[PDB]
């Protein structure tokens, strides 16, 4: 999920959008 | 668990504004 | 629409904390 | 919505809680 | 009450910084 | 109070002081 | 101390919105 | 103190509530 | 000066997302 | 400048690149 | 490097507000 | 730089005005 992938390392807003509606 | 708390918070603000119009599901 | 851009920073880092594990849904 | 509901007029915590999932 | 809530929202985190080690108080 | 002083002008980081403890 | 600093400015921003009219004391 | 409470380890809302007014 | 002292806090914060480690430069 | 651009109108996230280093 | 992103995102607020009109670069 | 001398360490208002223009 967002907070494994994004809180470990980090993540570009383009990684970010693909949890976007 | 703080760090993730805090870590979490960035994110949501983040996804605000990457997604904009679209909008978003936070599920921690 | 930058009034509401600035509402809806904050709107979102509430639902953050009031919903905790929970999680939200933002939809402008 | 949220944005029509809440930035007209303020919101207590627990109408915010109407968006949480 | 909205503008105010943004204001507030504001305030505090700028006397969170600017007061430091002695704290501050918030009253609405 | 600190949101009728400064919320309806602009407060220098000094003003801000008297509401530290 | 920055660690703690940090997670001080996430919990005026809560304090904040918890204690809405009540307002508060922040003492680190 | 607040501190100390809550940032080793997590604070709910309600347990954040004790600091308030 | 309020409202934009608010605003210019949020840019800041859009800067700060948008332009990584390139940096940016904030001019009031 | 960056506020009379972005704080009178919104600015996309694309407007905003003009003001990285 | 998460926790220099988030150490980052608090050092341009407190920029924003200790430089005032001054205003700043950020250069991480 | 900043991010080597304020994220290691705390800064006070005053260290950080360094890097005001
Ligand atoms: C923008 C952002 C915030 C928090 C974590 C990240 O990986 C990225
Ligand atoms: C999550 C929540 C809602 C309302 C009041 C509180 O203290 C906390
Ligand atoms: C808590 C909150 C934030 C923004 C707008 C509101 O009505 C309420
Ligand atoms: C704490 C403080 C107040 C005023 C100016 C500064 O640079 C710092
Ligand atoms: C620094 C600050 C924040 C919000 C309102 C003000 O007058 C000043
Ligand atoms: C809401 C919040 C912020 C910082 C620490 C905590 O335990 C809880
Ligand atoms: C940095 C950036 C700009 C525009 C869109 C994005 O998803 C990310
Ligand atoms: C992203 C953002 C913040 C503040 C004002 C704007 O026009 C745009
Ligand atoms: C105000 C502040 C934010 C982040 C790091 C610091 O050393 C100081
Ligand atoms: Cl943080
Ligand atoms: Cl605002
Ligand atoms: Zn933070
Ligand atoms: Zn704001």
């Amino acid at each position: 999920g967002i907070v494994e992938q994004c809180c470990t390392s980090i993540c570009s807003l383009y990684q970010l959008e693909n949890y976007c509606n | 668990f703080v760090n993730q708390h805090l870590c979490g918070s960035h994110l949501v603000e983040a996804l605000y504004l990457v997604c904009g119009e679209r909008g978003f599901f936070y599920t921690p």
